[PDB]
């Protein structure tokens, strides 16, 4: 699945990010970061494969040996301090469907370009449907990718939990 | 308020306020406002509250339960006998019991009350507990769930047979 | 640079995988099918999912079939465990009972059961 | 005894009051934390009086004031036990909770659930003060518990993270598994005391203690989290800081050691629970203070810190020295919990960061958190006349002096000595040198509220273990005569642990980079203990049940119901298919009459 | 074959955005959301909660606390054992042998 | 590939590999992120215990 | 009792007189009269049993599960009401009728004196309650639950309808006030074993006992939900009720009977909560939880002291309320997402946030938070079984944490972590289904302040 430049490039940027860990200080850091990036050059132009597999090989078990047993994480990457923090916050859209017509009144004007957006997305779902259904193959798709939309007017295929998903900090 | 026999107290010793500082006590001070402030208003809520149970009084009793003959007298199978007999056996059952209840309740309070030395001045206590909790456990432990007269009977009398056998052993 | 040992546990890393770097073409024909499959479903469940007039829950038969056979079907199970438990408490009750008719155990305060 | 049973009692109820309000909507929601900040500041004050009366004349009751229950003969009641731990610990607890609520309407001031947040603050200390003021077990068992699930709901908090409900979850298993030994004390007292009641269980006196007092050794391991039960207390930094502070400081954590208080009337005649407890106290010092020599995450330090600490309380127990380990729970609760006040100060300041490596250069950017910080690790370490020091330099004093386990003496140096390592670690990393977070500076600590809840806590970790020190009765002997090297042991080893750590922390500057040796592996990853323990026991507890033996499949095949549905179906087989003709049934007609006569003789 | 197909499950906050969830009448769902309430939280659980505390000495507890008390008095006045270990007076029992 | 045939009664069931969900790519789309499944996708015969809440088998450094 | 059974019955004409629409209001506020006059039989003396006739008597254990009995129909009725809305009236009416004379066996059963009277109303509430699991129940599969259900008991209440039959021709009676000071020890023989086990069999395939409860579990999975409720709440108990009160007459030979029953129950309730921690179908799991709380109640009447007795009363009652509870919090999320994975629906907390807190106290009670009624009834049997042997402790703390940990699990894994993406018609919680969970844990919870009314007779 992943290319052989793929997997040099994402070593590169783990090995870095292990070497910060174990380095602390920026200066530090600097300096030996220098260091890893001229072996990555020392090989940058092998042009053979075989070869050039082996030493991304030999890498990664060179890699396990010298990695942070508690490398730094951001904190709301995955297994950070803040990962998943704010999803009990998050309350899907459709939810405001159910809202009795009292708790509806505070925000008219809110509601009004609800309906505009539900409009929106009514009217555009037949175009998506003919266009996915016009643009795959006889065997199905064969990946995960949709198209744009082609025409003016025209909204992209599968948008609505993409545009109206939850913000990232929703209370 | 309550019987000063089955709830003994000693007499209370209290010192004397003996200072020796300039500095004025807080609780003394503390005390007056909750006497004040507190005990007074509450004391005369229920002063009020008192004159009004006075207009209108009126009594309760204790019962009082006829002995009858118990499962001993009780000819083998004579229901109506062995009911009444079976009756006042679990009547005594709950007030022995409260016996016990007593005996320990007097047990604890003596504990708290003689602070640090409490091992040598509960001493009393302590045996007069080891006694009824002797004599409740011979007639009541180890019956069951299902534990009746006849039961406790039996267990009486398997008892006295091996004190009758201990005793012409010896 | 020991080599790692995995385990039940503890699985291999992808990196440290010899089969992660010697790819073949019929193992790229392999990963373009399992692909081909997942965005097959992947386009199902989304023309469901995306639909503005659906109401309800996406039935998932994978997830139907999984209750399904693990429901199905009605040493720790069987009379081993329950002989052990019988000898270690009949073993244990007939010491006891034994100390108490001998007056050997302590039962000094004892009136609750 | 009128004022001081009434104002006992006050301080309870008061707490209870914003309960009330809430539970029946008849409170102000705009503050409602206000509310609940002010209650706890009137319940200190109130509970202060029954406090200078006992410091006054040592006076000690117990209020006995509902019957709730008997069973045949053992009557339940309401007990309240005030005395000198319940008197000394509960103006203590709700000072810091004090700080810890006006602390969280600041940090907590963006949460949807800030109103849920404070009662649920307030529940997790009233089961505290039920805990603390219990006189039986029963009564006990229920603060006991109380407090474990208050934990789950505060430590999973953010519930919608998968890691916070884990440690949620992984709160509860440990601590019941203690409560095995809870309730194996209160069968034990209930069979061979016929009580519950504290009273009752010190006036018999029992001396074959082993069994009870394991028990509740098992509860205290969980509760307090003693190596063997200690990896759930690290793993609660998934809470919102303030409920690391509280957790760790006056409520959860210290209640394992105060139950061993509680029962010192036992355990001071036997020496064989003392051995016990004075060895696993000296493993669970030692061992988390290790593990905290590595950690990066400042919640996870001052978490292992907590763990360390409270091991040092369980070797004042196992040294039969009660009225020690209990004024050391009083002083730690001040610096302890300024110190995650502090340490929260910080990560709010760095936008949600705990990650020391990314810190630095805070010394000058928060002057006061500064300040705090470095207050409480100087009274963490036992600096001199500073409120640990009242409690620590006494414990390693009767511990170097005491007739005791030769290596359980030398671990709780070693451990004091890695005190100084990690409270320097902190520093050196927080406080000092470039800054190493991001380039968008929001180091803010102006609020109000922050500032005056450390600044108590800060006046706190100054005085209060002098002023509590010099008010408490004596009730030991202590030991003042002692070589030289046997009295300055704790300021000794704690120097050179500061000093060490000055050289290890200055060599992260050098232009080396190092393999790691397995020695800081095993700090790093706690042992393996939680890799090992967490993947291998639940997958076999997991696997048990979804889950061959000839005995059993004689009985299973004979009476399965699909064995006994397929005999009747194959005997209705052999009954039903018949060939309808007449001379076959008269034929079995003449065998039966035959049969009749010649072998059951129904002839005859 | 000849099946009806499977009906829709209806939302009865549709049609009834008040609706208790008891029925689909707006004024049976009010009325029976009335008698739910008062006859099992007004009466029972208020008033049966009431009577359950007033019972007269459930199972005479309280008097067997009299009675024990009145039993200790007078024995402990005259010098008479607390308790004694035969509940039954061995002048009347008659042991084999 | 199915379950060995037996008494256990796994019928043909997938046998699919013996994987913690906490191994599985976070940065992917999941139809269940929490779960890391996709929707049709056969589930682990074991997936009850392998959820993220329970039993890990990730690759360790030691 | 037959202010009691009288206006029961009349609880039928009063439903078929009916008008069309006011079924439901009708049935559920008489039904709720009928209970509030149940309170009446609170009327216990500490010698005596309250005796009204030759017929029926009422004592402390069964005036606990009459008053149970009597207040689970209308919660049956507010339960039912929304999934049968479909139903033909004269349907609907039948289905009550069902319910109603369910209760009226019931009420009967726990208050006859004489013990064939006892076992013919134990045996009426097989009819009812096999009809609304086969005819009411939803799936292919209630066809079969109703099988193993009918002749599960049935292989058990027929060999004890022939020792009790024995028994009154030995003795001369069934009546149990006179069993109380006509009976005799039971002494060794091969005779007086299979005497026993005719005596005890058919109450424990009803607690279930483990090994002889795979039925249970079949047959939740397929009831309604108020069949459901009664299932867990009160027919669980009439095993526990009978095997109380027929030990009278087994002893001492009890003493050596019980070890076989006491292992598996031991064993049995460490396996079943195990089992609960890998159950996918919500109602399965908490069918498992139920066999192995009952597990306790098996080895507390057998050990036969007033410690386990009071326990095992306790016990009874908090797990009927609690039990019943968890399975209308379970069928609340059916009747919107229609399936009983646990799996399929995640993260409501977020989305019924009250319905969350239901959730959160019956998980409580489950695992058994001091002080509710749930733990005193369980610490009861703890302290019992202690004495009996110190070795229990073990087993029975090991049971503590497995049934905290499925407990939590249950309730983390449906109201916690991330709502499932494409379930959109979660609508917010009736008043009806408020209003029903709040009748189970109010009346639990309020037990508490005064639970001595519930210890049964040994207290
Ligand atoms: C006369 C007869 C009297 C009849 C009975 C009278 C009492 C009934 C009152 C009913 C009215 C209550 C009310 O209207 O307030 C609703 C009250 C406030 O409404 P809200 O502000 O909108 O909060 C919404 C959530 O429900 C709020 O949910 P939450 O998440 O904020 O928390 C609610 C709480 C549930 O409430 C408390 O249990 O759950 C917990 O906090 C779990 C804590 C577990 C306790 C742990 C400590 C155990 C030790 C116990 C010590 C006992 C002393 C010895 O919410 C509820 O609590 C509803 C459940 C009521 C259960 C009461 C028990
Ligand atoms: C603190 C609050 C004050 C307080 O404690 O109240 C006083 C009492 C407890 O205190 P008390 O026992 O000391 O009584 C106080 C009154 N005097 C002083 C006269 C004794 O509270 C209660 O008794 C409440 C009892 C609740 C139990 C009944 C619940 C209703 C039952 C409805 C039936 C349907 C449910 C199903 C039942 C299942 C089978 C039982
Ligand atoms: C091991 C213990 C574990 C307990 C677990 C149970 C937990 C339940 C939750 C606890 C709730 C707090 C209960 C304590 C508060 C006081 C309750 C009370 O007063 O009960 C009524 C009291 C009963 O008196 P008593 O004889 O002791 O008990 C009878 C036997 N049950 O009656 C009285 O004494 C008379 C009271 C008179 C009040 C006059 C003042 C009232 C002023 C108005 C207030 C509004
Ligand atoms: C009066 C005293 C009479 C004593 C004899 C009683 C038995 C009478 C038989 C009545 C039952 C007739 C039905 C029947 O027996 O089925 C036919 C069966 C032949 O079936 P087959 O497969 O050949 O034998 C298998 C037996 N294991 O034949 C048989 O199995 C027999
Ligand atoms: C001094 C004497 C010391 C005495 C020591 C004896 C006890 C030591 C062993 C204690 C139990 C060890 C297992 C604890 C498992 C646990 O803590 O749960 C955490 C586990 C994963 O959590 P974690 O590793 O932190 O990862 C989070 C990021 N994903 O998440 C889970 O998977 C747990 C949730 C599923 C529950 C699985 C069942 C656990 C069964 C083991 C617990 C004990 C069972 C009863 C036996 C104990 C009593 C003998
Ligand atoms: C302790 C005493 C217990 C007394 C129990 C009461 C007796 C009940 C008698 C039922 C006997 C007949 O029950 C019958 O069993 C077979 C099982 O093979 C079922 O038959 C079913 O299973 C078999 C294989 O298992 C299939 O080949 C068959 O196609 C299928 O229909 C019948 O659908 C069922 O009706």
């Amino acid at each position: 699945y992943l290319t052989h430049q793929q997997k040099v490039l994402r070593l590169y940027k783990r090995a870095l990010r292990h070497l910060e860990s174990w380095c602390i200080h920026r200066d530090k850091y600097r300096y030996f970061a220098c260091l890893l990036r001229a072996r990555f050059d020392e090989h940058k132009n092998e042009k053979d494969m075989v070869k050039a597999t082996q030493l991304l090989r030999e890498a990664e078990e060179e890699f396990w040996h010298g990695q942070h047993p508690q490398p730094y994480i951001f904190p709301e990457s995955p297994g950070g301090t803040s990962y998943e923090r704010y999803e009990c916050y998050k309350v899907p859209e459709w939810c405001l469907d159910d809202w009795h017509p009292s708790e509806k009144a505070m925000y008219p004007d809110y509601f009004a370009k609800r309906e505009q957006w539900k409009k929106l997305r009514r009217e555009s779902w037949e175009r998506e449907v003919k266009q996915l259904q016009e643009e795959t193959p006889v065997g199905g798709p064969r990946t995960e990718a949709l198209p744009p939309a082609r025409k003016q007017g025209d909204l992209p295929p599968l948008w609505w939990h993409i545009v109206t998903r939850p913000r990232e900090r929703p209370m | 308020s309550w019987d000063k026999d089955v709830y003994p107290e000693p007499p209370r010793r209290t010192p004397a306020p003996s200072p020796q500082t300039s500095l004025p006590n807080p609780i003394t001070y503390l005390t007056k406002a909750f006497d004040l402030l507190v005990d007074r208003p509450v004391t005369l809520v229920r002063e009020f509250i008192e004159r009004q149970h006075a207009k209108n009084k009126y009594y309760y009793y204790h019962r009082e339960f006829r002995r009858v003959p118990d499962i001993t007298e009780c000819q083998e199978k004579d229901v109506l006998c062995m009911f009444e007999a079976e009756m006042q056996w679990r009547r005594d059952y709950k007030v022995d019991q409260e016996i016990v209840n007593i005996i320990q309740e007097r047990l604890k309070a003596c504990q708290q009350r003689e602070g640090e030395s409490h091992r040598q001045n509960c001493a009393k206590e302590l045996e007069q507990f080891t006694q009824v909790v002797k004599a409740y456990q011979d007639r009541y432990h180890d019956l069951g769930a299902h534990y009746s007269a006849r039961k406790c009977l039996a267990k009486q009398k398997q008892r006295m047979l091996a004190e009758r056998k201990a005793a012409k052993e010896a | 640079f020991p080599k790692y040992e995995a385990s039940r546990l503890s699985s291999l890393p992808t990196t440290l995988d010899p089969a992660e770097y010697d790819i073949s073409s019929e193992t790229r024909k392999a990963q373009a099918e399992r692909l081909a499959i997942r965005s097959r479903l992947k386009r199902e469940y989304q023309l469901q999912y995306y639909d503005p007039s659906r109401r309800g829950v996406i039935e998932d038969p994978a997830l139907v079939r999984w209750t399904y056979a693990r429901s199905a079907n009605i040493a720790l199970f069987g009379i081993g465990p329950l002989v052990f438990w019988y000898y270690v408490f009949k073993t244990d009750r007939d010491r006891k009972e034994k100390l108490i008719q001998e007056g050997k155990l302590d039962r000094t305060f004892n009136i609750s059961y | 005894m009128n004022m001081f049973s009434s104002l006992s009692l006050v301080t309870l109820l008061l707490l209870t009051m914003p309960i009330m309000m809430m539970s029946f909507n008849t409170y102000k929601p705009s503050n409602y934390p206000l509310y609940v900040k002010t209650a706890i500041s009137y319940a200190f004050i109130t509970s202060m009086i029954p406090t200078m009366m006992f410091i006054h004349s040592g006076q000690e009751l117990i209020i006995s004031n509902w019957h709730w229950l008997t069973i045949q003969t053992l009557k339940l009641s309401l007990s309240f036990k005030m005395d000198y731990f319940s008197m000394m610990f509960i103006p203590v607890a709700l000072f810091v909770t004090w700080s810890i609520m006006e602390f969280s309407m600041w940090y907590m001031y963006s949460d949807p659930n800030i109103n849920k947040f404070f009662k649920y603050l307030l529940l997790f200390l009233i089961t505290m003060l039920i805990l603390v003021t219990a006189n039986n077990l029963f009564q006990l068992f229920i603060g006991w518990e109380g407090v474990g699930i208050m934990s789950f709901l505060l430590i999973g908090w953010w519930y919608g993270r998968a890691d916070a409900n884990t440690a949620a979850l992984q709160a509860i298993l440990y601590n019941r598994i203690g409560d095995i030994g809870f309730i194996l004390a209160m069968a034990w007292f209930l069979t061979n005391l016929n009580t519950w009641d504290l009273q009752q269980i010190f006036m018999l006196n029992p001396s074959d203690s082993n069994m009870p007092l394991i028990g509740l050794a098992l509860a205290a391991t969980g509760k307090s989290a003693q190596f063997g039960l200690h990896p759930w207390l690290p793993s609660a930094m998934e809470g919102p800081t303030p409920v690391s502070a509280l957790l760790h400081s006056s409520t959860m954590v210290v209640a394992g050691i105060f139950l061993l208080i509680r029962f010192y009337p036992l355990t001071e005649n036997n020496k064989y629970i003392q051995s016990i407890t004075l060895c696993l106290g000296a493993i669970t010092t030692l061992f988390t203070a290790m593990c905290a020599l590595t950690q990066n995450d400042i919640k996870k330090i001052i978490a292992f810190s907590t763990s360390s600490q409270l091991g040092l309380m369980m070797v004042t127990i196992g040294i039969n020295q009660p009225y020690l380990a209990f004024l050391h729970i009083c002083t730690h609760a001040f610096f302890k919990a300024m110190l995650f006040m502090c340490s929260g100060s910080i990560i709010h300041s760095l936008n949600d960061e705990q990650d020391i490596r990314k810190m630095g250069g805070l010394f000058k950017a928060m002057p006061f958190t500064t300040t705090a910080l470095i207050v409480g690790s100087l009274a963490l370490t036992g600096m001199p006349f500073l409120t640990g020091f009242y409690s620590k330099d006494l414990i390693i004093e009767a511990a170097n002096t005491s007739y005791t386990n030769a290596w359980a003496l030398l671990m709780t140096l070693i451990a004091t000595s890695f005190t100084a390592i990690y409270s320097t670690r902190i520093i050196f990393f927080a406080l000092l040198g470039q800054p190493r977070f991001p380039t968008l500076v929001n180091i803010n600590e102006n609020n109000p509220l922050l500032i005056n809840s450390i600044k108590r806590l800060l006046i706190g970790s100054l005085f209060a273990g002098y002023i509590i020190s010099n008010n408490i009765p004596p009730t030991t002997i202590p030991q003042m005569t002692m070589p030289y090297y046997l009295k300055t042991t704790a300021l000794i080893v704690t120097i050179l642990g500061f000093i060490l750590a000055l050289e290890i922390s200055n060599m992260t500057k050098n232009l080396k980079y190092h393999y790691p040796s397995n020695a800081f592996k095993f700090s790093t990853l706690l042992g393996y203990f939680p890799t090992i323990m967490h993947r291998l026991a639940p997958y076999m507890n997991l696997s048990m049940s979804q889950k061959s033996s000839l005995l059993d499949l004689i009985w299973l095949e004979a009476i399965l119901p699909k064995t006994i549905s397929l005999a009747q179906m194959k005997a209705s087989t052999l009954v039903t298919n018949q060939k309808g003709l007449i001379k076959l049934y008269f034929l079995s007609f003449l065998i039966t009459i035959l049969i009749s006569m010649i072998l059951f003789n129904f002839h005859e | 074959w000849q099946e009806d197909p499977e009906p829709e499950d209806e939302n009865l906050y549709e049609k009834n955005p008040d609706s208790h969830g008891y029925d689909k009448d707006p004024a049976v769902d009010i009325w029976n959301m009335r008698v739910v309430f008062f006859f099992g939280f007004s009466i029972v659980l208020v008033l049966g909660s009431t009577f359950v505390a007033y019972l007269p000495d459930y199972r005479m507890q309280e008097w067997a606390r009299r009675e024990a008390e009145r039993l200790v008095k007078y024995r402990e006045a005259h010098g008479l054992p607390i308790m004694e270990s035969n509940c039954f007076d061995p002048s009347k029992i008659q042991l084999p042998e | 590939e199915p379950y060995p045939d037996d008494g256990t009664g796994y019928g043909d069931y997938p046998k699919l590999p013996d994987r913690s969900q906490q191994e599985r790519d976070p940065w992917y789309d999941w139809d269940h992120p929490d779960l890391r499944l996709n929707w049709g996708e056969p589930m682990h015969w074991d997936l009850d215990m392998y959820i993220r809440n329970r039993v890990d088998t990730s690759p360790t450094p030691v | 009792m037959l202010k009691y059974i009288i206006p029961t019955i009349m609880l039928m004409p009063l439903t078929w007189l009916s008008k069309n629409n006011m079924i439901w209001v009708n049935s559920t506020a008489h039904s709720l009269l009928i209970s509030f006059t149940s309170l009446l039989l609170m009327n216990q003396f500490g010698d005596n049993s309250l005796n009204f006739s030759l017929l029926f008597f009422s004592d402390s254990l069964s005036t606990p599960l009459l008053i149970l009995t009597m207040w689970l129909l209308p919660l049956m009725l507010m339960a039912s009401q929304h999934h049968l809305s479909k139903e033909n009236l004269t349907r609907k009416k039948l289905f009550i009728t069902m319910l109603i004379s369910l209760q009226l066996f019931l009420i009967m059963t726990f208050t006859a004196m004489e013990l064939i009277l006892f076992y013919i109303l134990f045996e009426a509430t097989l009819v009812p309650t096999l009809i609304i699991i086969t005819r009411w129940g939803n799936q292919t599969e209630r066809l079969n639950a109703g099988l193993y259900f009918l002749f599960y008991t049935l292989a058990g209440s027929l060999p004890l309808l022939v020792a009790l039959i024995y028994i009154q021709n030995t003795v001369g009676s069934l009546n149990f006030l006179m069993l109380q000071y006509w009976v005799q020890p039971v002494h060794n023989s091969w005779s007086n074993v299979f005497m026993w086990l005719a005596c005890m069999m058919a109450f424990m395939v009803k607690m279930p006992l483990y090994g002889l409860h795979l039925w249970l579990p079949k047959a939740h999975v397929e009831a309604p939900i108020a069949g459901s409720m009664v299932l867990a709440a009160v027919l669980l108990k009439l095993g526990g009720y009978g095997m109380l009160r027929i030990t009278l007459i087994l002893n001492p030979m009890t003493d050596f009977m019980a070890y076989p029953f006491i292992m598996l129950s031991l064993w049995g309730m460490i396996m079943t909560s195990s089992i609960c921690l890998r159950q996918t179908d919500l109602k399965s799991l908490i069918a498992y939880s139920s066999v192995s709380h009952m597990a306790l109640v098996i080895v507390a009447i057998l050990i036969q002291t007033p410690w386990s007795y009071m326990g095992a009363t306790a016990l009874m009652i908090a797990h009927g309320l609690t039990s019943s509870m968890l399975f209308c919090l379970a069928n609340s999320n059916y009747e919107r997402i229609h399936s009983r994975t646990m799996i399929l629906a995640r993260g409501l907390q977020t989305l019924l946030p009250l319905m969350a807190t239901w959730w959160l106290l019956a998980s409580l009670t489950n695992l058994a938070l001091p002080p509710t009624i749930n733990l005193i009834g369980e610490l009861f049997v703890v302290m019992s079984t202690f004495s009996w042997s110190n070795i229990t402790i073990i087993l029975m703390g090991v049971n503590m944490v497995i049934t905290a940990l499925y407990s939590l699990y249950m309730l983390i894994m449906t109201q916690r972590g991330k709502y499932t993406y494409h379930i959109n018609n979660i609508s917010p919680s009736f008043t009806r289904e408020n209003a029903l969970m709040s009748l189970h844990i109010l009346p639990l919870l309020l037990l508490t302040l005064n639970p001595k009314i519930i210890l049964g007779p040994l207290y």
